């Protein structure tokens, strides 16, 4: 539906979608395409309102021009920031691991005070990294990705408490701007205030308000209504501006003699000076909205000026008083009400665009802070704007933020939706905000606004449920960085078309209608009450007169991943949560099927997730090749399209792509050309549908193990390919340099018959485990031998050699062809670290096929490690001779709460029989409802179930009752929905009939190669004697305390000081129980360990004489 | 009478603490 040449996949939905999903990656595009200014944003916000734009790196360089000394004598301006083309294309930045950015110029101009010149001069900043077409960024070759950050907004947050001593009510307020000062109105279990402003004790809110230049009698006049007050200005024992500006002032420092400047020049410079306190363009804002302020207004500043403060002054003893609204002198009147910290109206999301900000104000405010000082100590009428300008300090903070900063993450991407969903996530951890450890369980509980911005179901598992989350499906990010949501607005009862993306502080006022509701034909509620959502969060009910507002379709609340389980309504929230996050781990298979039965999500989230080469423009196919595509325009010039080939992937997968098309096929813009890693026909196909059963057999599969048949293996039906990179480096030592030779130390000669003559190995050798891959060699220095090795060279005739054969050998367990060779050379301009001078790396390839011990899983969160596989022939067979593929536990359904999982083998089974109504006379009750043209489908037919409105339970029952014999007419499941199987292994049938149906199941990763791991005897760290291990090293396991805990309630000594002494620590020890292990002696009886003639002498180094009676 | 509270009780400590620091 609305895409060129996508398949036709049945529904079983009865509304309508009035809005189509967004740009799902506008969230990162769109968002970013601030920053840089591209005219595309230009129009954007400025054909919605939006009277003038400013660009993102703009806005920064109008807040630093112009650029001013303390002399006054000259001036230093910015202007006019563009870029330039990109100098590499993506691909070429991805291979030879350059990253991929553009040149930035601005415009710099100074100008003297004395005379003036007008030295205009366009000074180069430097390389600017740019965002790729699917949003993510390219750095050092590595595809890297920026993560949205949730954040409180800059503003005035009140609250109220209550005290256990006499239990009244106290309502404190805060005002958190951008990078300035906190002062709080408290008030105390008694009076009268708490405007202990920046955090220093206290102070009464006369002294500040008087002390802003305000007479004893105005502040009764204004806040006397508002008693509360008298008895602060009572008890402030302090009469006149600075009778109490200088004790102001010495609570501030203290300790220092009050004068003109700590009275005035300090409150001037914490408040209404806008270079030390200045809250951001949305602070600015959420104030004018929070208090009836300026709000109609262009107003643009950052001063905190002093009407404001009045202002909340007041509101705070109005609210300690008991109202409901507050208004101000030719303010808009405002309810008054404590805020909430969690509800998302107070929480804005830092995007992509404005984290590159901060980090260029922050580089800025390096390089600002260096030509003012490199400004008075020049030859003055010697300088030109290029002089002053040391760019470096920008492009360093630049690269030290997209390196090594917590929010900029390497893509996880072993399948497209895995990299689509790694996108659109907000974390509220990291940099700037809340920690892990020091944020109670408040922020992570999923609060009532929640509904349409930030879904509920997908989280991580681990220590970070709710802290990381990710967007919606049809939100969409503010201006300032509040979460938006699209509804329809409802006049009289008749519901119309005007959507309307409203935030979450102007959603609560109203009053919201719900999706499913029964109107007819023209927007009217068919019944007479509808239910809502109240302002509070509360679920009430409502007449259809109040609704103004609607939302679009269901499934709303829903993110991406979790908008494609079927039957949704169906699973418990842990066994969705658990299936929406198996989603982003499966693995990219070799034919890529699609799913049977699925949901509208497949086809519209393949095409965006940029792994699909989409036809650009409307033409025509003129030659397809396994390696590249060109399409003949309709207009002369043609267009050919590269798709990339066995490319490895971050996490070792397969990124392979093949056209769909032939030599003569017509294409339109927007339609599928070649397919993805896991796509089908231009939609997601993350598995393999299966035939299965729900029977428990024979004990294989117990306690969620799986039992799967050989066709899965012969036929190739679940194979991966994983890509796996080795890389080595020779450096120069301080005996010489390391050489990468063919040549090498004592060895065989048939350790080299696969190494070219030159050392690295030949493309296509299948190398397998301990085989060599680099010929490597670095100087061994110099020695003396003992007798009996000098005695020994002698004999063999080989004089000894200064090199040491350190060479780059394949880790254990690993095997495959050789793919890929790559070698940099700093002889050859390839650029590399420090003290390098060659650097290889070679890929390495293998075609896993399916085996005990691998993960499965289904979309509905069950799981499962691979315990048997039965021979295809021993396996229960239906009554036609097909055996079933995999064989799933009953225990596991009832008590789980995840009957989804059983929905779908029904239906998936009329899907891939096919089936015919037999209405011929008259619809039947059952199926008079959900489509038309859905009555008969033709055998192995697509379906889709959208997540809160698909098939029915009382639609299935009517969809069983129909299942065309497969060649013979013999139906094979009754209506029940079992049929009747065979023992593959004793012969006869089971008593009873089983459940069967086709399941969509996919192969995690999780393999056994990766977890599979063992150690005899390893290299030990060098300062603590402990075993440790790296890349190709064992490593050894960790026999923690609880453990040891056991072994003593066991109370087994030497097994426990073993564990404790010959295994960890004792040198000593390990030897000599390694020699008697090998000559077959008997292992020495354990002693005292030498790590106890060590703490003698560490505490005998304290003079303590500790001895041993 | 808008002493807050603490006041006097905290910045004695803060003083003898200093005064200690300086004394080392």
């Amino acid at each position: 539906n609305s895409v060129p040449g996508a398949p036709n996949r049945v529904s079983f939905a009865k509304l309508r979608e009035p809005l189509e999903v967004p740009g799902l990656l506008d969230v990162q595009t769109d968002s970013f395409e601030w920053l840089i200014g591209s005219p595309r944003w230009r129009e954007s916000a400025a054909e919605r309102g939006d009277v003038n734009p400013v660009g993102g790196l703009e806005e920064v360089l109008y807040e630093l021009s112009p650029i001013e000394d303390f002399s006054g004598s000259m001036s230093l301006s910015f202007s006019d920031p563009r870029f330039d083309d990109v100098k590499a294309p993506v691909d070429e930045c991805k291979d030879k691991d350059m990253t991929y950015a553009a040149p930035l110029f601005v415009t710099a101009e100074f100008i003297n005070n004395n005379t003036g010149e007008i030295k205009s001069q366009t000074v180069f900043m430097g390389d600017f990294p740019m965002m790729t077409e699917k949003g993510t960024f390219i750095i050092n070759g590595t595809e890297r990705v920026v993560v949205s950050q949730l954040v409180r907004s800059p503003g005035v947050y009140f609250d109220e408490t209550i005290d256990k001593s006499t239990d009244k009510t106290l309502h404190s307020v805060k005002v958190i701007p951008s990078r300035g000062a906190w002062l709080e109105f408290d008030v105390d279990k008694r009076d009268t205030v708490g405007v202990r402003i920046d955090r220093k004790r206290r102070q009464p809110v006369t002294v500040l308000l008087k002390a802003l230049g305000w007479t004893s009698e105005q502040i009764v006049e204004r806040f006397g209504f508002s008693e509360i007050m008298r008895s602060t200005l009572e008890k402030d024992n302090t009469v006149g501006t600075d009778e109490a500006l200088l004790d102001i002032y010495r609570k501030l420092r203290p300790g220092e003699p009050p004068t003109k400047e700590s009275a005035q020049t300090l409150l001037e410079n914490l408040f209404f000076k806008e270079k030390r306190y200045d809250l951001a363009r949305v602070g600015r804002y959420k104030v004018n909205k929070k208090l009836g302020l300026h709000v109609g207004e262009p107003i643009t500043s950052s001063t905190l000026t002093e009407e404001d403060v009045v202002a909340t002054i007041e509101y705070l003893v109005r609210l300690h008083e008991g109202q409901t609204t507050m208004t101000v002198p030719g303010g808009v009147e405002v309810p008054v009400e404590t805020d909430d910290i969690d509800h998302f109206g107070n929480r804005r999301l830092r995007t992509v665009g404005e984290l590159i900000q901060n980090q260029i104000r922050v580089g800025m405010s390096r390089m600002e802070r260096v030509v003012r000082e490199r400004m008075t100590t020049q030859d003055v009428e010697a300088i030109t704007p290029q002089t002053l300008i040391n760019i470096r300090p920008v492009v360093a903070a630049i690269k030290e933020f997209f390196g090594t900063s917590q929010l900029s993450q390497f893509m996880d991407q072993n399948n497209p939706l895995s990299g689509l969903t790694h996108k659109r996530r907000l974390s509220a951890l990291g940099p700037g905000g809340l920690s892990r450890e020091r944020a109670g369980l408040e922020v992570r509980d999923v609060h009532p606004s929640h509904y349409g911005r930030m879904c509920p179901i997908e989280t991580p598992e681990g220590p970070n449920i709710g802290l990381i989350g990710s967007l919606s499906v049809y939100a969409r990010v503010n201006p300032f960085g509040f979460i938006e949501t699209p509804y329809r607005k409802v006049v009289d009862g008749v519901v119309s078309d005007e959507i309307v993306y409203l935030t979450a502080d102007e959603e609560d006022r109203h009053v919201v209608a719900q999706a499913n509701s029964p109107i007819d034909a023209d927007g009217r509620f068919v019944e007479p009450r509808v239910l809502v959502r109240r302002k509070a969060g509360e679920v009430e009910y409502v007449p259809s007169s109040e609704v103004d507002y609607m939302d679009v379709s269901p499934r709303q609340m829903v993110s991406v991943a979790t908008a494609m389980i079927p039957f949704l309504e169906h699973d418990d929230a842990n066994r969705a949560l658990m299936g929406a996050n198996m989603q982003r781990q499966a693995v990219p298979l070799v034919r890529s099927e699609a799913p049977l039965v699925g949901t509208g999500m497949e086809l519209r989230a393949a095409i965006d997730a940029g792994d699909v080469v989409v036809a650009e423009e409307s033409g025509v196919i003129e030659e397809v090749s396994a390696d590249y595509i060109t399409v003949m325009h309709d207009n002369g010039t043609r267009r050919t399209y590269r798709m990339r080939k066995f490319a490895r992937s971050n996490h070792g997968t397969c990124a392979n792509q093949c056209p769909i098309v032939d030599a003569g096929d017509r294409v339109e813009a927007g339609q599928v050309i070649a397919d993805g890693p896991c796509t089908d026909d231009g939609e997601m196909a993350l598995g393999k549908n299966l035939l299965v059963a729900i029977m428990p057999w024979e004990g294989h599969n117990y306690e969620d193990a799986i039992i799967l048949s050989n066709r899965l293996v012969e036929e190739d039906v679940l194979t991966s390919i994983h890509i796996e990179e080795h890389e080595i480096d020779a450096r120069d030592t301080k005996l010489g340099a390391e050489e990468i030779t063919r040549d090498i130390p004592n060895i065989s000669d048939e350790v080299l018959a696969d190494l070219d003559e030159r050392g690295i190995v030949r493309i296509g050798a299948e190398v397998r485990d301990g085989d060599i891959l680099v010929g490597k060699v670095t100087p061994k220095g110099e020695t003396e031998l003992t007798p009996e090795e000098r005695l020994l060279r002698a004999i063999f005739g080989e004089k000894a050699r200064e090199v040491r054969d350190t060479s780059l050998k394949v880790p254990h367990g690993e095997s495959g062809k050789v793919i890929g060779i790559r070698v940099f050379s700093r002889e050859d301009e390839d650029e590399l670290p420090a003290g390098v001078n060659e650097l290889v790396r070679v890929y390495v390839a293998q075609k896993r096929k399916i085996s005990d011990g691998d993960k499965l899983a289904g979309r509905h969160g069950n799981k499962g490690v691979i315990g048997k596989i039965l021979p295809v022939e021993d396996m229960p067979f239906l009554a036609d001779g097909t055996p079933v593929d995999i064989i799933l536990n009953t225990h596991g359904v009832p008590r789980r709460m995840n009957i989804g999982q059983i929905l779908e083998t029904h239906l998936g089974w009329c899907a891939h029989s096919g089936w015919k109504v037999d209405a011929a006379k008259g619809v039947p009750d059952w199926a008079a409802r959900l489509p038309d043209e859905l009555l008969e489908a033709q055998p192995n037919a697509i379906v889709s179930t959208p997540v809160f409105d698909g098939a029915q339970e009382a639609e299935l029952q009517g969809l069983l009752s129909c299942t065309l014999p497969n060649r013979d007419g013999d139906v094979l499941v009754d209506a029940d929905g079992k049929a009747m199987l065979f023992d593959g292994r004793s012969g006869e049938p089971f008593p009873y009939p089983v459940t069967v149906g086709y399941m969509y199941i996919m192969k995690l990763h999780h393999l056994v190669d990766d977890k599979i791991h063992a150690r005899s005897t390893g290299p030990y760290s060098m300062i603590t004697q402990q075993p440790l291990g790296g890349k190709a090293q064992f490593g050894g396991q960790r026999f923690g305390e609880m453990e040891c805990w056991a072994m003593q309630a066991y109370g087994a000594a030497y097994t426990l000081q073993e564990l404790l002494t010959i295994k960890s620590d004792d040198t000593v020890g390990r030897v000599k129980v390694y020699e008697a292990i090998v000559k077959g002696e008997n292992i020495p009886e354990p002693g005292i360990p030498e790590s106890f003639k060590v703490l003698l002498k560490e505490l005998q180094s304290l003079c303590l004489n500790v001895e041993v009676l | 009478f808008v002493w807050d509270e603490d006041e006097s009780e905290a910045l004695r400590q803060a003083r003898k603490d200093a005064e200690l620091t300086a004394s080392a």
